[PDB]
């Protein structure tokens, strides 16, 4: 009585690819446009909002989060398995470095801490691995401003701008052209809803753009209003209001 | 208790007491003392009585095992060194052990381990082991002589006991006598220390030179 | 239970064959290239990244050279994830060793037990193994310069050329003859770029299309130095050979 | 605080004939001052001629009991109704005393029977484990009065016949069954007077390839 | 470990010839405050056994649950059933029993002292003994608590051999406890003036009767009053 | 892969069947009890110049007073006896004297019923059940001369001689005509020759045949090659010569 | 739970699995060992057709067991380090506490015990190995010689040889050897372990790698430059039997 | 306790240990030697409580052994130092520490320089020409440090050791009996047979 499934449920095929990241990879084809981009003063990332119903708030729903302070991560591919994974990704973070160096994981350390994550999940069995792609995008005081991708698998590989979701190929052209370095944040902001406008039409809105960037400080984001003894974050994420401001801005 | 061993030319000479008392009064003369691990093996008990009763009947049957397992005679050595490893883990939660392995090998010939408590290991060639070793040891030393017959050698094992038996209230009820020889042990006897003791105060002129 | 919603395919086959292991040196063998020279004043690596972009870093030049310690590294031919576990715990088991006897593992130890894992993942479990096979780049002051390569199957040969990757084939025609048998690092450096352009399709040959590390004695580096080139330092050697053609 | 371990009295005398054996108890159970029992059976059969008593401190005997008991049935389930010799017996209390130690056993254990080749046969045991092979057992409280009578008249030690009484003595004689009760009821009679311990009732089993056989014979009672 | 801090004492016993007689008073003690009068301490288990148990009340009330789980258990297996297989002194004995062994023995101990008394409904008498020491005997007339020093001694000129009891009646039996108890609230003041009394027959099965009080008064002290408290400056 | 709790429609298990298709691979075993001794002998088969012939054997010794043949896969009959040893080893230690070999038959036949997945009324750790049958012979005070065979099933009988093996087919019905009742342990080591030579294609040496005995002044003792073979040579000479 | 069936029947009484693990031992390289009376002869190949081997770190085929004894294969290396760890710790165990020198049947019933073990227990399957082990047991001057299968089986064999044609080296040396006159000296015993081994490798020289054990701990491998000497003498012998 | 010293020369590292055991008046034996050899050229003594004694002995001689078949390579004394340390540090938390002191006397062969090591039971391993354990060396370090500073050879160190030994016997009120020495150099390791004022 109980569970005996022990046997992985990931196993090879005979041309030496693996069943399960190739299923799970249609998903993310399919899964919402999401791109990153580097403007060199920030980073700057931008997915898409969506709604389920107007009656719906969107404010609960989870397409842009906060990984760790000063780091943001945003995908395509499956909700549900982006949601827990998110979770375990805080946990480790949090635990394991925030008194032990006294600090955040470096953006490279946090990309290989996902990849085993998934990894696991896809060695062993009783479950299936993760079915998603991320793209983590964000600053480090020891790397600069960095963006990653995060496979299916857990590979990973470094990138500077990128998209993934549907009709990635087209918006990385117009990303290719557009930004080549040394860009102002809010130029690439600029940038970034021109590239998306004609990526999505049917209906266009920066109210259907959700942003964030890292790439500011407030006092605020010290989290105090006294003597400084430490930096804090500057992941902020922006209101609809301040997107559509920047959509009048040329 | 005083319990001996020597290696002479003839083979082992194990002599011991046997001794059980309600107050100082000699309840009985016989307790065990000699615990028969194999037909050529002895072990002694001694100390905590418990522990060697197991102990020893428990090595007895390992042994028996390693003649189904690897079809050779156990030395000494290998019967010495399991009774060791096991000792010295329930020590600090009691376990007290005193014994000799004694046995007499075609591939090694006479040979003694003494073993205790504390897990030391050691081989020698004469021993006196107990609470009254330092008297018995005096006795044994000054007529020890390696070649020798296996009558005289019995009757200096037998001295040593009833020296050791006179001074501590330890011992001294009846002195049992072995011989382990190569094809197997021999019991010689239950000596009445009553009988023995009117006999070696005249013969040996030892502490008795002028009689004391 | 699991009996009929499960299979077995880490049992054997009928030529005496794992499933798996066969089609996991299939799924190395599309994989990105890493080729080894050891020579005797030094060990030459080349790797190349299949695909380089201006979208993507090129920037980073570890993306397939990790060092697991300070006197061994290795080159990656297949998936960073696969990679990623074998590394860790390889420079774990490092630890072990030289808190115990206070000293740095052997090559050839090290090997032996990231090949026990490996086979681990078939030998029981029911699990999948790895699909990322390891150039070994190190030392020994019994056996000089070593050179390994280690599989899936757990099974690891002595090299002085070796690859794994794709384009292996085309390498190790044009090595063998080329080979000096003991020779110089700046030989090597030659031998090794000249290599690299004629298994590389057409005009593509670029220093942000490879990672370089060589390791060398020096002095005014330590004994066994490992650099590992960041872009820059490749640009200059390229130009040095003339190929970049 | 706490350590239930005290005593509970009573006496128990084990001896070993020509064909035949004895345990011999006194039917008083004490704790203290206070009466606990005036009659409970303090040698009980185990079956297989053999009978038993573990005197001493009450609660360490009931539980080794009832080990002992649940083993004479699981021996004879696994190995054919194949009955439970009393070397063999002694063997399993071994380890059932051995198997606690860390926390202690008070008792003075004794068996008595017939051996399998058929002479009487008195085991005697020590608290945390042992026992050895006895002709004759004095046990439980009163051992030490009894043992020095019990010695000169059934095993012809520190007696010797008036003559110089060094190579004169009196010799061993295998005991009858009619002897030795009467040697039983003088000591036990005696021992009344001495200890408040014994008293009340004498019961004697007598083991014989017969059976068991029991005997009563009064004791004092205040 | 513990020692006491809430005491219960003295439950008494004896057997006629058809059937036992206990008695106890109905106590849960804070040392000499007599702060829960009232707490049960005899326990019907079924009508043919009844359990007294003396010492700490903590202890008290957690048999006190184990012995209703056992009438529970009891009606598992047949509904029906009071001889069957269940139901019968020597079984709720035997089970207290084991448990108060095993918790000795690992020495975090039931700091209790236990009398079962019952009329087997298949045999005769049932009357067995058992402490927090593992000591456990059977007698004629068994008392816990104070009611062994004191109550006991009176027991034993009426029964305590087994041919005393045919001549033993249930009026001779019940003139024993009624004297007995009578001793047992004279001499120690924690014994409650309420007790339950419950004679066990086999002619009549179970008869209880709750909430005695003492009666047959002594006011003796009265006579030898050399004053107290009757003062003249 | 198989069931292992799946049953044919008369109710017995794949498992068992198949077990049963092993044992009868080997070379035979054939047991004769008889009233002063339990002769149990072996083929043993095999005879090469590049092959220590003499070095192996198929009649092992468990304990001073028992024995086991095999028949069936080696391999196997190695778990079988680790487990036998150990529970023989602690039944001496406890109370003295020897195990009965039927008592053993049971030890061993309950760790035989684990295979597959596991239940929930056992912890099943293997994968097949084992593939040998034995034939097990000792002496007890209490029954004296005995001889065992024990299935991998579960199944152990008494008998007074039985044989197992591939070539057993021929070889009980043998048996029963050269079995009675007043059988000594002296013709019955003769007698076995005799089967052994008949249903062999080679001549009869001791680098393919063991025999075995108990006697109860010694145990389970081994019939030595120098003895086996001299009863070999006797053999031979006095068949032919009845030719 | 991963302790449920890996290893089933075969209606026909074999195993399914034991019958593949053989093949892998097949496909592999050639491991052989001849007796003297003398001595113990194992040769074991490296033929290395590539030259990009550097073969002081190329793992070899001679293992310690023990000082006395030594254990050579055929078969996949992975597999091979698993049993092998295992057979040295045991050699070890022994040696600790029995306060002896350890005999070479003991051993063979433990290298043969895990593979045993391997194929009865649950989610896992055997090795893919076969095994050669021999040595000399203390105080002993005759030669020891077993052969083990991942089956678990074992047995003695006075010569014996495993991997690729077999049957073609087991035909070869059955007209060169008898134990009623096996060779006395190691010079002519080595030499037909070489030729033997020639006639498989094909051309090996340096390729073949001898090894000769002499009694207890007497173990010395005999090199290139002695090999190459013996093949050129075959190339004399065999135009003196023409 | 055990009297055990150990003197590193310049051609040798010599290590004297106690040679007899001695109850009463009498010895009982006298043929007394407890050491251990490790590997061809690293040796330990051994000093502390008898029975801690063996089971350390064989614990960490098993270990060792074990990486000398497994990886055909003698390992250096340096490599076997830091072992012992680990594990005595690994014990000294535990609740049944051994007791035992040692010196582990070695010709590293692998550099071709002498090396001494003295590991406290506590774990405290240090590299000396010269130490003692416990009341030994209030009498015997005022002699070394005076009389013999670096850069002495093997007779010198016979000697010595001698002088150290006999002071010992007499003024010091601890009674070993002398010690039987040996050395353990390049060519491997014997025990020197002479005592007569070497």
């Amino acid at each position: 009585m109980t569970d005996r499934y022990s046997f992985s449920l990931t196993t090879f095929s005979p041309s030496g690819k693996l069943g399960q990241i190739d299923y799970a990879l249609t998903a993310v084809k399919q899964g919402v446009t999401s791109l990153g981009i580097k403007a060199t003063n920030g980073v700057v990332i931008a997915t898409e909002k969506k709604s389920s119903s107007p009656l719906a708030m969107s404010e609960t729903l989870s397409k842009v989060s906060l990984l760790t302070p000063d780091i943001g991560a945003v995908y395509s591919g499956m909700g549900p398995d982006y949601r827990v994974l998110v979770d375990k990704s805080r946990k480790v973070a949090h635990t394991s470095y925030k008194r032990i160096y006294g600090e955040y994981p470096p953006t490279k350390l946090l990309v290989s801490e996902v990849a085993k994550i998934m990894q696991e999940a896809t060695q062993s069995g009783g479950v299936r691995p993760f079915g998603v792609s991320l793209l983590i995008a964000g600053h480090d005081e020891f790397n600069g401003f960095s963006l990653y991708q995060v496979d299916p698998s857990g590979s990973y590989f470094p990138w500077k701008a990128t998209a993934i979701g549907k009709g990635s190929v087209a918006a990385k052209t117009f990303l290719e052209k557009r930004w080549n370095d040394e860009l102002e944040l809010e130029d690439a902001i600029h940038i970034a809803l021109l590239t998306l406008k004609e990526s999505v039409e049917g209906e266009f809105n920066g109210d259907t753009i959700e942003l964030a960037i890292i790439g500011d400080e407030n006092p605020d984001l010290l989290g105090y209003t006294g003597i400084p003894t430490d930096k804090g974050p500057r992941f902020r994420k922006l209101t609809s209001q301040e997107i559509n401001d920047r959509l009048e801005a040329l | 208790t005083t319990t001996l061993a020597f290696r002479f030319q003839g083979g082992i000479i194990v002599a011991v007491d046997s001794r059980a008392t309600a107050g100082n009064w000699v309840a009985s003369q016989t307790v065990k003392r000699v615990i028969e691990i194999n037909p050529f093996l002895l072990g002694t008990m001694a100390g905590g009585a418990a522990d060697c009763q197991f102990w020893e009947t428990w090595l007895g049957s390992q042994c028996r095992l390693h003649e189904l397992r690897e079809k050779e005679r156990i030395s000494v050595a290998a019967a010495s060194k399991i009774l060791s490893n096991l000792v010295y883990q329930y020590k600090g939660a009691g376990l007290s052990m005193g014994t000799m392995i004694c046995g007499y090998t075609r591939k090694e010939g006479p040979t003694i381990y003494y073993v205790d408590s504390d897990g030391t290991r050691l081989k020698g060639d004469i021993f006196c082991v107990g609470s009254g070793q330092t008297f018995a040891y005096g006795v044994l030393d000054s007529n020890y002589k390696w070649d020798l017959s296996v009558e005289d050698a019995l009757y200096l094992g037998k001295r040593s006991i009833l020296a050791a038996a006179h001074r501590d209230a330890y011992s001294g009820g009846s002195v049992n006598l072995y011989h382990v020889t190569e094809d197997g042990w021999i019991y010689h006897g239950n000596h009445d220390v009553g009988e023995l003791f009117w006999k070696v105060k005249e013969e040996e002129g030892s502490f008795n030179n002028v009689i004391g | 239970g699991s009996r009929r919603y499960d299979s077995r395919t880490t049992i054997f086959s009928p030529e005496g064959r794992l499933y798996q292991v066969e089609y996991a040196l299939e799924s190395i063998s599309h994989a990105g290239t890493a080729i080894g020279i050891m020579a005797s004043d030094g060990i030459v690596l080349a790797a190349e990244r299949k695909v380089t972009s201006t979208l993507l870093e090129q920037d980073t030049s570890t993306e397939k050279l990790y060092k697991l310690n300070d006197k061994i590294a290795v080159a990656v031919a297949g998936l960073t994830a696969d990679a990623e576990i074998l590394i860790n715990t390889a420079r774990i088991h490092a630890q072990n060793y030289l808190k115990t006897y206070n000293e740095d593992i052997p090559v050839e130890i090290l090997v032996r037990r990231l090949s026990d894992i490996k086979q681990g993942y078939t030998q029981h479990g029911g699990l999948r193994p790895f699909g990322v096979s390891f150039i070994y780049a190190g030392y020994d002051d019994r056996y000089g310069y070593q050179l390994y390569t280690s599989n899936p199957s757990g099974n690891y040969t002595g090299w002085k050329a070796i690859s794994v990757g794709a384009n292996t084939s085309a390498a190790q025609t044009l090595l063998q003859m080329d080979y000096k048998d003991d020779m110089k690092v700046d030989d090597a450096i030659e031998l090794a770029l000249k290599t690299l352009s004629k298994t590389t399709d057409s005009s593509a040959l670029t220093y942000d299309r490879l990672e370089f590390a060589t390791i060398r004695k020096g002095a005014n580096d330590g004994e066994v130095y490992q650099k590992i080139f960041k872009p820059q330092e490749i640009k200059d050697i390229l130009v040095k050979t003339g190929i970049t053609k | 605080q706490f350590n239930p371990y005290g005593d509970n009295g009573g006496t128990i005398l084990g001896i070993a004939g020509e064909d035949f054996a004895v345990l011999a108890g006194d039917t008083r159970n004490i704790t203290d001052y206070s009466i606990n029992s005036r009659y409970e059976p303090k040698v009980f059969d185990c079956g297989d001629n053999i009978v038993m008593s573990a005197n001493g401190f009450a609660a360490d005997g009931d539980a080794l009991v009832k080990r002992f008991k649940n083993s004479v049935k699981w021996y004879h389930f696994d190995h054919n109704d194949k009955k439970l010799s009393i070397n063999s017996a002694a063997r399993n209390i071994q380890h059932l005393l051995y198997g606690k130690r860390f926390f202690p056993y008070y008792v003075h254990t004794i068996i008595a029977g017939l051996d399998e080749d058929g002479k009487g046969a008195v085991y005697s045991f020590d608290p945390v484990g042992s026992y050895e092979r006895e002709q004759c057992r004095a046990g439980g409280a009163a051992a030490s009065l009894i043992m020095p009578f019990l010695d000169n008249q059934v095993n012809f030690k520190n007696q010797y016949e008036p003559g110089t009484n060094g190579k004169v003595k009196k010799p061993l004689k295998y005991l009858s069954v009619e002897e030795v009760i009467k040697l039983v009821r003088d000591s036990f009679t005696s021992a009344t007077e001495r200890h408040i311990q014994v008293g009340d009732g004498l019961e004697i089993l007598i083991v014989t390839k017969d059976g068991v056989r029991k005997e009563f014979y009064e004791l004092k009672r205040d | 470990t513990q020692q006491p801090i809430v005491t219960g004492t003295s439950v008494i016993s004896m057997k006629y010839d058809n059937g036992v007689i206990i008695a106890a008073d109905n106590l849960g003690s804070y040392g000499s405050l007599l702060r829960f009068n009232g707490v049960e301490r005899l326990i019907p288990v079924g009508d043919n056994t009844v359990v007294g148990i003396s010492g700490d009340i903590s202890d008290m009330q957690h048999i006190e649950r184990l012995l209703k789980d056992l009438v529970t258990e009891n009606a598992y297996d047949n509904p029906l059933a009071d001889a069957e297989e269940a139901l019968e002194p020597s079984y709720i004995f035997e089970y207290l029993a084991t448990v108060m062994y095993q918790r000795r023995s690992k020495m975090n101990p039931l700091w209790n002292a236990i009398i079962v008394a019952g009329v087997q409904s298949n045999g005769d008498q049932f009357l067995r003994y058992v402490n927090l020491l593992g000591v456990t005997y059977s007698s004629p007339t068994l008392a816990t608590g104070f009611g062994a020093h004191m109550a006991n001694p009176l027991l034993r000129k009426v029964v305590d051999r087994e041919s005393d009891i045919p001549k033993t009646t249930v009026q001779v039996a019940e003139e024993a406890i009624v004297n007995a108890m009578r001793v047992l609230y004279y001499r120690d003041a924690r014994s409650s003036r309420n007790f339950s009394l419950a004679i066990i027959d086999k002619n009549t099965g179970l008869t209880f009767k709750k909430n005695l009080q003492v009666e047959n008064m002594k006011w003796d002290f009265a006579k030898d009053i050399k004053g107290y408290g009757t003062q003249k400056i | 892969d198989r069931g292992v709790s799946t049953f044919s429609p008369e109710g017995r298990l794949f498992q068992v069947e198949y077990s049963l298709e092993a044992i009868k691979l080997g070379s035979t075993a054939i047991g004769i009890a008889t009233k002063e001794g339990v002769v149990l002998g072996v083929e043993k088969r095999a005879t090469s110049p590049l092959l220590e012939s003499d070095s192996i054997e198929k009649i092992v010794e468990i304990d001073r007073h028992i024995g086991c043949a095999m028949s069936g896969l080696t391999a196997d009959a190695r778990s079988m006896i680790e487990h036998a040893r150990t529970a023989a080893v602690t039944h001496n230690l406890y109370y003295d004297e020897d195990i009965n070999v039927e008592s053993l038959t049971q030890s061993v036949c309950d760790l035989a019923l684990r295979f597959g997945e596991g239940a929930s009324g056992e912890e099943r750790l293997m994968s097949r059940p084992f593939g040998v049958a034995l034939l097990i012979a000792g002496h007890d005070a209490d029954d004296g001369y005995q001889l065992f065979h024990a299935e991998p099933s579960g199944t152990f009988y008494r008998y007074n001689a039985k044989a197992i093996g591939s070539g057993s087919e021929g070889a009980q019905a043998e048996l029963l005509n050269e079995w009675h009742s007043s059988l000594t342990l002296k013709e019955a080591e003769l007698l076995v020759l005799k089967i052994l030579k008949q249903v062999m294609e080679e001549k009869l040496d001791e680098n393919n045949a063991q025999l075995s005995c108990i006697t109860k002044q010694d145990g389970f003792k081994i019939y030595d090659n120098e003895k086996t073979a001299e009863l070999i040579k006797e053999l031979k000479e006095k068949e032919a010569a009845e030719s | 739970g991963y302790d449920r069936a890996l290893s089933i029947f075969s209606p026909d009484g074999h195993i399914f699995q034991v019958e593949y693990a053989l093949e892998a031992v097949k496909r592999g390289t050639c491991a052989v060992g001849v007796k003297g009376k003398n001595c113990v002869v194992l040769g074991c190949e490296r033929r290395s057709t590539l030259k990009l081997q550097d073969t002081r770190i190329t793992p070899s085929k001679v293992s310690k067991i023990d000082s006395h004894v030594v254990l050579s294969f055929s078969g996949l290396n992975a597999d091979s380090r698993i049993l092998i760890e295992k057979a040295r710790v045991e050699a070890q165990s022994h040696r600790l506490t029995l306060e002896d020198p350890v005999t070479v049947e003991y051993l063979t019933r433990y290298v043969a015990g895990v593979q045993q073990r391997y194929t009865q227990s649950g989610g896992v399957r055997p090795f893919g190995v076969s095994t050669l082990i021999a040595g000399f047991d203390p105080r002993d001057d005759e030669p020891k010689l077993y052969q083990t299968e991942p089956s678990g089986i074992y047995s003695s064999w006075s010569a014996q040889t495993i991997g690729r044609n077999s049957k073609t080296v087991r035909e070869f040396l059955e007209k060169n050897y008898d134990r009623k006159e096996p060779p006395a000296t190691v010079e002519e015993c080595v030499k037909l372990t070489v030729r033997s081994l020639l006639e498989v490798v094909q051309t090996g020289a340096k390729n073949i790698e001898i090894t000769v054990v002499k009694p207890d701990s007497d173990i010395v491998a005999l090199s290139s430059e002695e090999i190459n000497q013996y093949v050129t003498q075959i190339e004399q012998e065999k135009q003196e039997q023409q | 306790m055990d009297i055990i010293l150990g003197i590193r020369v310049q051609d040798s590292v010599i290590l004297a240990s106690s040679k007899a055991v001695t109850r009463g008046i009498s010895v009982l034996k006298d043929s007394d030697d407890k050491t251990r050899q490790l590997s061809p050229h690293t040796l330990m003594s051994f000093a502390g409580e008898a029975g801690d004694t063996v089971q350390f002995a064989e614990y960490i001689q098993a270990n060792i052994q074990l990486y000398s078949i497994r990886e055909d390579y003698e390992l250096s004394p340096q490599a076997v130092s830091s072992f012992v340390r680990q594990e005595l540090a690994k014990s000294i938390r535990s609740r049944r520490p051994y007791q035992v002191n040692v010196l582990i006397g070695g010709y590293d062969k692998k550099k071709n320089k002498p090396e001494l090591y003295q590991i406290d039971y506590l774990g405290t391993k240090v590299e000396l020409p010269y130490g003692a354990h416990g009341y030994s060396g209030f009498y015997t370090f005022s002699l070394l440090d005076h009389h013999y500073r670096p850069d002495m050879t093997t007779e010198e160190g016979l000697d010595l050791l001698k002088l150290c030994v006999q002071e010992l016997e007499k003024r010091m009120p601890m009674d070993f009996k002398g010690v039987i020495v040996k050395i353990v150099d390049k060519d491997g390791i014997r025990q020197v047979d002479d005592f007569q004022a070497q």
